[PDB]
């Protein structure tokens, strides 16, 4: 469930990029080429990270869960968890 | 009942003149004239009452269904221009449409529009012949061209008198 | 007889609960014509005759509460407004001075929503204009080293001038000793803090 | 409006 | 990290745009989301602005459809409260909160949208006062207002409608005095075609929720407060209040016309949701009620025919049950006539711009709406022609 | 309008209000005590502009117009125009 | 090092991860919605100018010319200023846009009014001129010699009138000069010999009445069927060779007074494009076949004085009017039918009184009734390939 699972989600309202985080957004599997997926995936991951030091320097008991920016060009619905920093580049439809 | 068979081709021809000119109506009003063509019944003058009668039974509320597009583009007769030149040019346009009086309701709408565009215009002409032929620039042209003054003038003012007109 | 800002009483044209019997002569003599009594019948039909007329003098009359409330709530629309206001109001208190006049009653409808409009525009604009300004009262604490914005306000004060002179006031002077005080507030504060950088 | 509503007023009656 | 220049650039101007963006984005987070036979579409019922708010019409939406302005009519109970009040709901995201407020300073009557801008609100009210609400800005209050004088709008506009399409868009506010006053889309500072309409006699003819034969030209039925249903126009000497549809038995309250043909006949027919409470059918060129419908339980007041389905209607009663009939299909028998909630007189029933869901315009405030996905477009053209014609034989005997 | 516009937004499920953040990382806007959501809106904004560069740099023309920033137990979502940003906590129920 | 990344990339367990991923995005798309929206957010070409004091100090700008030889070099006719007496009459002059420079590059005057000028064929050193006496000079550039070298007798053999339209006409071999001055005479003249005109005749219509011509054209090819400006309305179209030489016939479709004419070439190899526009001063412009008399659309441009037409060949159909406002309201006929396609208006109100195209490609000579040269270029209108549908149109149009 890995290239049908890429297709699968990438066929939804125009998702430019998905890819669940092996570790700091680097994996083989990727949806584009190497800065779309793998640099942009890492920026994510990191800054993601960097938002859940911020809602720690808010309360040190409250990591991140989700991320959700759906606006004029994507629907970035980012979720963090145990070990991935879930990426999604996506379009308003 | 050759009154009508003239009046109907007439009609006819010029409503073809004008939707050609303006696919989805063309079928539409030759699946009219076609019934037309077979309830006339070939001219039965003692059927008049039956051929002519339900030939426009039949043709006027067809035709009537034409008159709603074009009644759209009654609409657009306004929705085109702002002088009435323009305007007067889709009223040319359609010389089919002067013998229903259905196109005279939104004629009699934009007849105030009309006139005032044309008295617009009528008193622009008053303006220019105010600065008379020494003044305006026709009088320089018109002395280029190798005219004399009076011939110049009397030009001049012939051709606003046929603008007017 | 009314009891708000002020101290004023407002002018309400009487045919707004009238309106529902002169609906109901409507109905009750154009649908059916129901057992409706000849002096019923005569009172409110002079009224039906009228009803358009009527109910234009009740929306005139919205417009002049909505309006003259705003009046009522600052005393600078009321000298703003008062040289029109004294032609428009004019030509009101002439409308009120005719009482039970058949003649002269839809003339003078027509004068009181004409000079009712005229009067809702002025003061709604003079309204929105100086609820912008006290808004700006209340906005105006984060400037520093500024001469153009001087010459800005006085610039905006002869063009308000310039408009009192378009549409000539009686009260003219007062609202611009009111424009001046607005002057030298705003320019008070502004060059306090002007001082401040000096 | 006060004094030409008073003014109104007495000319309404 | 203080708030004093910040609270001052609040109480500025500065925010208009910001409020309204605040407002629509906080609305695109209100479904809160975690990671780990009538439909019912949606009930529409504000906080403050949907209590005690009669409802005016339910005007629908030309551009972005699936939008409806609920205008509501200052009831009674709030004279303080802004007189008119006209609001815009997203049905398709299920907010209980409407999209953009739009109060007014009259009582708002038959408010419509300003066809071709989302950004803009216009519609009658009480005073003919058709009013401008711009949605750009925050100003719920009307930042334009039509004029109130003797041949203006004075009377109630229940029909302030175009004609046709932005092409000659002629927004004739039909008041219950005949004021026929055209506008188009935009301007909002002297009608377009400030006139009147004239009638047999009493020209005072209190029209009640209108609507347009299908071909949508200028020619528009009355809801005249008497029955003896009319027809009208606006342009040129055809605004006379006198194709007298008698047979009736109450003022016309709710009156709507075929819509757009497309599954079924042409048929220029209209019933007449009235004070009869027997709703009552009738063709463009009848006079006579073409069918008399079930009698409804108290003061019937509004009609439509879906947009989707251009026979089947939806009538009402005096004790809130929304009758939807099918007309092609059934006679004497309607499709589902459920009871709108409570027992109050139905205010009004207008379907959605994109068709098959019933607006019913509740009490006071609440908007409760039927979501239908049986009132399709079923392709009967003989049978509904056959059925207003025998019933259009049966009505004069 | 501040009173129709903050208690319709505040009538959702768990909207503590409009709370503002400016584009210095100054809570122009609150609705709540001063000094809590002055520190939180402080640095929600030094991070919110941490992230808008990670995503503009990322998605070149993303208006942080949209952000759900879900952490473990709630989701300090920001939605406003591109310059100024609200900083209202609301639960992912 | 970042976690080659196989290890848990093909595994069931970041299958699962792949499974939560999809329920995170439908899970918080659970509501389905997109982003409904609810009002979120988020030709020409006028070029340089020509003009000098020096020597278009209140004139009028009297008809122009085009490089028939060079590229984008003009000749500019003016005429007198009364108000100076002390200057020549008509003092021609050139300019050069392919140098890029604005002095009036050579200055010419003879003694009287230059009521006509241009190039002349095969002369890379000579202007031809006609004047308002009646006198056809011959300037020379090389010479620098400020006066024409060579001046048409003020004999009756020769013109006693002024020549409005002088002409060269073939080629190398094929060519002439023809001047036509408006008392009605046409005179072929060498290039050599200018003491006696080559060929001469007059010009009458069936009945001995004159022509007052005003300023006419050859066709294209010069088969000598000439057309011919006459002073108001009856246009003709006019031999050279053989006894039925002179004019053929009269079509008038208009009353004012004509100012122009002009001819065109081929479509792409298309259209034999025989047709032939005109100017009056009844403000309208019609299209004229060689073979109809009251013939196609009557083009009027109202609030103007139209004063000439010429349509490059280059696009079958480019015609360019003027008036008596300062208005260039050109237009092609395929693409529009009565209305100005890439017009302008030009600055001030002057009158426009001649226009050309520039030969062999594309841009506009603009001469006034103020001596000032103005230059327009379409730009954007270019040559459309295959463009037939002009014709198509013409010929739609011809039938009612």
């Amino acid at each position: 469930e890995v290239e049908e699972t890429l297709k699968r989600l990438q066929s939804q309202k125009g998702v430019q990029g998905i890819i669940v985080v092996n570790t700091e957004g680097i994996p083989i599997k990727s949806t584009m080429d190497n800065p779309t997926t793998t640099q942009y995936a890492s920026l994510m991951h990191s800054f993601i990270l960097k938002a859940r030091s911020t809602v720690r320097d808010i309360d040190p008991q409250n990591d991140l869960t989700f991320l959700r920016i759906r606006s004029k060009k994507n629907e970035i619905m980012v979720a963090p968890d145990k070990d991935y920093f879930l990426i999604v580049i996506q379009n308003p439809t | 009942r050759l009154d009508q068979m003239r009046k109907f081709r007439r009609q006819h021809e010029q409503l073809r003149a004008v939707i050609v000119r303006v696919a989805n109506a063309i079928e539409e009003v030759n699946l009219a004239y076609e019934n037309v063509k077979e309830v006339d019944g070939l001219d039965v003058s003692k059927e008049g009452t039956e051929a002519w009668e339900a030939a426009m039974k039949r043709y006027d509320e067809r035709i009537d269904r034409v008159e709603t597009r074009i009644t759209a583009r009654l609409r657009d007769q306004l929705g085109t221009a702002k002088n009435a030149n323009e305007m007067f040019r889709i009223f040319s346009r359609f010389n089919a449409l002067f013998v229903r009086p259905h196109i005279r309701g939104a004629i009699r709408e934009y007849q105030t529009q009309l006139i005032q565009r044309v008295k617009d215009d009528i008193e622009s002409l008053h303006d220019k012949f105010k600065v008379q032929y020494p003044q305006s620039q026709a009088c320089k042209m018109s002395h280029v061209r190798d005219l004399p003054p009076v011939s110049g003038s009397i030009i001049w003012a012939k051709q606003i008198d046929r603008q007017l007109t | 007889v009314r009891g708000r800002t002020g101290n004023v009483l407002k002018l309400k044209v009487n045919f707004l609960p009238e309106i529902i019997t002169l609906s109901k002569e409507v109905r009750n003599l154009k649908w059916l014509g129901f057992r409706v009594p000849l002096a019923i019948v005569n009172k409110a039909h002079q009224a039906n005759q009228l009803y358009p007329f009527a109910i234009s003098l009740i929306e005139s009359v919205r417009t002049y509460e909505r309006t003259c409330e705003k009046v009522e709530e600052r005393n600078t629309i009321s000298l703003l407004v008062a040289g029109l206001k004294k032609e428009v109001q004019a030509l009101i208190a002439e409308g009120i001075a005719l009482v039970w006049e058949s003649y002269k009653l839809d003339p003078y409808v027509q004068r009181l929503a004409e000079t009712v409009f005229n009067f809702q525009e002025k003061v709604d604009d003079l309204l929105i204009i100086e609820e912008k300004i006290d808004l700006e009262v209340r906005s105006l604490e984060t400037c520093m080293y500024d001469h153009k914005t001087f010459s800005e306000i006085l610039n905006r004060v002869q063009k308000a001038v310039d408009d009192l002179n378009l549409h000539s006031y009686s009260n003219l002077p007062i609202w611009v000793n009111k424009l001046d005080m607005e002057i030298e507030r705003i320019l008070g504060v502004r060059l306090q803090a002007g001082l401040r950088a000096w | 409006v006060f004094l030409m509503k008073q003014q109104s007023l007495l000319a309404k009656q | 990290l203080t708030e004093e220049e910040k609270q001052q650039i609040l109480h500025s101007e500065e925010f208009l745009s910001f409020f309204d963006h605040s407002t629509r984005i906080v609305e695109r987070a209100l479904s809160e989301q975690i990671n780990i036979k009538l439909s019912l579409n949606r009930q529409f019922f504000d906080e403050r602005w949907s209590k005690h708010r009669v409802v005016s019409c339910l005007d629908w939406s030309s551009q972005y459809p699936e939008l409806l302005v609920a205008s509501y009519n200052n009831n009674e109970d709030a004279p303080h409260e802004p007189d008119g009040v006209a609001l815009v709901w997203n049905m398709k995201y299920k907010k209980t909160t409407p999209e953009y407020v739009f109060h007014c300073q009259s009582a708002v009557m038959s408010a419509t949208f300003a066809k071709f801008h989302p950004n803009l609100v216009v519609g009658g009210t009480y005073s003919g006062q058709i009013v401008l609400w711009d949605n750009r800005s925050n100003k719920r209050t009307p930042v334009q207002r039509t004029p109130l004088s003797a041949a203006a709008h004075t009377h109630p506009v229940y029909c302030v409608n175009v004609v046709g399409t932005q092409n000659a868009h002629n927004l004739i506010s039909i008041s219950t005095d005949g004021k026929i006053c055209s506008w188009s889309l935009d301007m909002l500072s002297h009608p377009q075609d400030s006139m009147e309409l004239v009638h047999k006699q009493s020209k005072a003819v209190a029209v009640t929720s209108m609507s347009f034969p299908v071909g949508d030209v200028n020619n528009f039925v009355v809801g005249s407060e008497e029955g003896s249903v009319y027809t009208a126009c606006r342009h040129g000497s055809k605004a006379g209040i006198s194709e007298m549809f008698e047979g009736h038995q109450g003022p016309i309250t709710g009156i709507h016309c075929h819509a757009a043909v497309g599954a079924v006949d042409f048929s220029h027919l209209f019933v007449t949701s009235s004070f009869d409470w027997t709703v009552k059918l009738w063709s463009t060129k009848n006079n006579k009620p073409l069918y008399s419908f079930e009698d409804n339980a108290g003061y019937v007041y509004d009609v439509m025919w879906s947009p989707t389905h251009p026979a089947l209607f939806a009538c009402v009663d005096g004790m809130g049950r929304l009758d939807l009939w099918n007309l092609n299909n059934d006679t004497e028998v309607p499709t589902a006539s459920i009871s709108v909630e409570g027992n109050p007189a139905l205010n009004r029933v207008r379907w959605t711009h994109s068709g098959r869901e019933i607006a019913v315009g509740d009490s006071e405030g609440q908007i409760v709406i039927y979501d239908v996905g049986e009132q399709i477009a079923v392709p009967r053209n003989d049978e509904w022609a056959r059925f207003g014609r025998t019933l259009a034989e049966i009505n004069a005997n």
